[PDB]
């Protein structure tokens, strides 16, 4: 429409990597991934429960750092609530039990010979009415023959509108095809009746209808001299009335009929699924890096762990952080670690409490502290560690203290340590050790070193690919490979992505069908032991 | 004016006072500002059940004065009333005239736009705190500078600015927006995050530092 | 300053003897007609 | 009709004129259904494409694409490239694709002469590239027909 | 001897008598030479695989 | 084996003990 | 190793031309 200015006081939010969450929550259409870029969008795609409280925690676990964009999936096969009432299939755009609260009714107005529609739903405070359903336009004939009429005939094969005809007595004054032609939008009828001498036709003032002409209903020989009768077209008007808004949709089985204000049925979240792998398959190509399942079940932890290894074999590195239960014992934890001792997995012990922004002092299980942790770890720049970073947790339901924070960490399980003051939340996380058994190798053992390796490796792969694997010519022997690789390493040292490298310790071997490469790099990783000595001259 | 705080695990009451005032000894004044009994903070949340209003626990919110209003008995009295609603004293309460943000955003700079409305029943809609601040920026900026029938130099020059779509003109719109928004003391400052010139649509987004 | 820009690479030209033909793209200058501001809060 | 195209390309080869056909198969085909096509479409100069995905068309619409049309993406690529250049590892510009097949699957599809697609992760960006310029031909020591 | 020396040919051609079915293992590549199979008889089939 | 990335003229002789490698070669 | 700090009040403080001594003392493995 016309020129104007707008100011929206946007409530959105009340950055490089991507974070993946699969869990249980009671809204959103099932078995399709979503990208969440805004908390206020998550409150509207979803509604309630762990998947949303997880996201509300992930984007707030530190006062300065925060997680990137989040990929979500719901772990339920929620049906949509629906009913067959009248001649209409009513189906709700909401999927789950919540949709059962919806109410729909219809009543016919005597003063306009049309329907009045009402839809109600409680939790969104939605309760609005649509009226004058049909009434799409009126005709009055003005010639002085005794009594004239019009007619509108269907396509009997399809129940679509076929002709509109004007009859003065027995004579067809005029007619128009409606199975497509000139008149596919109703606008051309609104000229081509008026332009004749003996007839005039005019629209209702309540909005621009201008429907597709094939949607009229079958009528024959309706008087329009004594009255300015409506053309009806009651079903197809519902789309113009309500399609773009609200919670409900309508579909036809048959004649539309009034009915009392009635509830829907069949909104069902269903049984929880016995396995998560079939839905976990969908994250395979959405571009994630860090993934957390929102459940303590051991089968889910084994499936996700095997899934991450399968992705890592296929050119996509990934890492899983997992928690377990409500305040687990050492025996349980080392039982979970021993069954799951592969790399690219990390296990978290504690179960905390968080001040959720509703004012809701939420006591929160271990697999949700894993979200708070994974969120922070995902948001930081590549090559930093969670090592000695603080977390904004309120209090802990915990056993483990300083001597246990040898035992657990030494066996490759992460835990949060209580420091009595000044460090922002009194709580910092001791290490970034993984679930792998052998700690001697730092790439396997310590998360941050792996997280720097995985993206550095991908870049070496991608840059070697188009320079050489493209096979542009064999006439480029191994001496040139040393030139390209030393140039490549020289950039990484300059860009701080590696600490340093020796240039004259590179060996290349080639046989025309295959080239072999050897190189050394000196890595960059967080300090962890500081031994500062004192001496004096007395 | 004041600052919020959130109580942490086994948080020492004296640590709060030290952490925000340097000396320990002002904790006597702080606990009087917050109407606490002797158990100033407690680990267990079941203990709060007995005297909820006069007993705080982990994750509860406390009000921290600024140093100048520390010993003022009147501030202590008022700060004992507006507990976790004190924002309302700075930003204020006013009547709602944004009856539908779906309406005026599609008509823009004109006469005959906004109107009083009613939330609930019988009580006329009063819009408060941050929601007052939303209105008192929005209703200000939509008004042209000369407009209002007392205290002129209200409003903004925004309606003048529909010139040629070329980059300089876009920065001129940024400048008038910045100028208009920093004109009220309730906002410290403003700055532009991003802007986007479509073929005939200006889009841009701005930060503002509301106080508290 | 009568056109906003032109992607010079878009210009495509053909000749057919005693006739020739061209295709091009230009980004026109216009007035503004919608001004949209988004206003966001902190701390 | 694929067999007819294969017969046509063979007939033009006997006429001395070089031609090559690139062909796709259904939606969501399994390895074995594609092996059935591969065996029934045996001769060289015919190139079988696997997966069915989506492309961002002129409309800005999320068009669903069968393998019959995904074949066009490689055809438009091989005709654009210089003569003698390999189609291997060039980008493919695909929005979403039924592409669960893993690195070991790529070796099985490639060895059997079925063109496959791969997901690859850069530093932060991602892209999809085509993993080998192989044909539907059997012999591994005859690169004039196998490539 | 001949075209059926590799079990892949039989994995294809059982699905050229489409009243029957054959389907591949998911657990990695196999490509077994069919002469290495072992002698078996009369396993009871319709529902079963 | 589809294409991929995976990540002095005086010769000197020796003969002795070792716990590995097939002998007599 | 656990990620931690450590501190010492050292005692091992109390030119090029190397210097040699040989004599008696009630300690050390002999001849070396």
């Amino acid at each position: 429409t016309r020129p104007h200015a707008s100011i929206e006081v946007d409530t959105s939010g009340i950055s490089e990597k991507v974070f993946c969450l699969i869990g249980q929550a009671e809204g959103g259409e099932p078995n399709t991934v979503y990208e969440l870029r805004n908390y206020s969008q998550a409150k509207r795609l979803f509604r309630s429960g762990e998947l949303l409280d997880a996201i509300e925690l992930a984007w707030g676990s530190n006062p300065n750092y925060t997680a990137g964009r989040i990929l979500a999936m719901r772990i339920e096969d929620a049906k949509p609530a629906s009913a067959e009432i009248g001649g209409l299939k009513i189906t709700s755009k909401i999927y789950g039990n919540v949709a059962n609260n919806i109410q729909v009714g219809l009543e016919k107005n005597t003063l306009s010979d049309s329907l009045r529609l009402r839809v109600i739903f409680q939790d969104d405070r939605f309760n609005e009415v649509y009226d004058n359903i049909g009434n799409i336009f009126t005709i009055k004939y003005k010639g002085e023959e005794a009594n004239a009429t019009f007619s509108v005939e269907h396509d009997e094969e399809t129940q679509k509108a076929s002709r509109l005809v004007l009859k003065v007595g027995d004579q067809e004054v005029k007619s128009y095809d409606l199975t497509g032609g000139a008149y596919d939008y109703t606008n051309a009828i609104i000229t081509d009746i008026n332009q004749l001498p003996d007839f005039e036709a005019k629209l209702s003032p309540f909005g621009d209808k201008n429907l597709e002409s094939s949607k009229l209903d079958k009528i024959e020989n309706a008087n329009i001299k004594d009255k300015a009768v409506y053309v009806k077209a009651v079903f197809g008007d519902l789309e113009k009335q309500t399609a773009y808004n609200g919670i409900v949709s309508f579909e036809q089985l048959k004649t539309i009929e009034p009915f009392e204000l009635t509830k829907l049925k069949g909104g069902t979240n269903g049984e929880p699924p016995a396995t998560w792998a079939d839905k976990l398959d969908k994250f395979a190509h959405e571009g994630g890096y860090y993934i957390v399942p929102l459940s303590s079940k051991q089968s889910v932890h084994a499936e996700v762990a095997s899934f991450v290894k399968e992705r890592s074999d296929a050119g996509e590195p990934m890492r899983a952080i997992v928690g377990g239960g409500f305040n687990e014992s050492k025996e349980q934890l080392f039982g979970r670690q021993a069954s799951l001792s592969n790399p690219r997995v990390s296990l978290v012990a504690n179960s905390g409490t968080f001040v959720m922004d509703d004012g809701r002092k939420n006591h929160v299980p271990a697999y949700m502290v894993a979200v708070a942790l994974g969120g922070l770890a995902s948001g930081l720049e590549i090559g930093e560690s969670i090592t000695f970073k603080p977390l904004r947790v309120s209090s802990l339901d915990q056993i483990y203290e300083s001597i246990d924070l040898d035992e657990l960490n030494e066996n490759g399980i992460i835990s949060i340590e209580f420091v009595r003051n000044r460090t922002n939340t009194f709580f910092r996380i001791v290490d970034d050790v993984t679930t792998f058994n052998d700690k001697s190798d730092p790439v396997k053992a310590e998360m941050a070193v792996g997280e720097a390796n995985d993206f550095l490796v991908s870049e070496l792969k991608v840059q070697l690919e188009d320079q050489f694997i493209g096979t542009r010519t064999i006439n480029t022997s191994a001496s040139i490979i040393k030139d390209f690789i030393q140039s490549y390493l020289g950039r990484k040292k300059r860009d701080n992505e590696i600490q340093d490298f020796p240039a004259e310790d590179v060996q290349v071997i080639v046989e025309g069908n295959e080239a072999r490469i050897s190189m050394t790099v000196y890595p960059i990783r967080s300090f962890k032991k500081i031994s500062v000595s004192l001496v004096y001259k007395q | 004016r004041f600052k919020k705080h959130v109580v942490q695990h086994e948080e020492t009451m004296q640590a709060i006072a030290q952490r925000y005032y340097g000396d320990v000894s002002y904790w006597i004044d702080l606990v009087e500002h917050n109407n606490l009994k002797y158990p100033y903070l407690v680990e267990t949340d079941e203990e709060k059940m007995k005297d909820p209003e006069r007993l705080a626990s982990t994750g509860d919110t406390l009000i921290i004065p600024i140093e100048s209003d520390l010993t003022d008995v009147s501030a202590k009295e008022i700060n004992s009333r507006d507990k976790d609603v004190l924002v309302e004293l700075a930003l204020g309460r006013d009547l709602n005239i944004t009856a539908d943000e779906k309406y005026f955003n599609e008509h823009g700079t004109s006469d005959n736009i906004l109107a009083f409305s009613t939330n609930g029943n019988g009580d006329l809609d009063t819009v408060k705190g941050i929601d007052n601040m939303k209105q008192q920026l929005q209703a200000r900026l939509l008004t042209p500078r000369g407009s209002l029938m007392l205290h002129p130099n209200y409003g903004s020059d925004l309606h003048n600015l529909f010139g040629l779509n070329i980059p300089e003109q876009a920065t001129l719109i940024e400048m008038e927006v910045l100028r208009t928004l920093t004109s009220d003391n309730r906002v410290k400052s403003a700055n532009l995050i991003d802007w986007k010139i479509q073929g005939n649509v200006y889009s841009g987004q701005f930060s503002v530092e509301i106080k508290s």
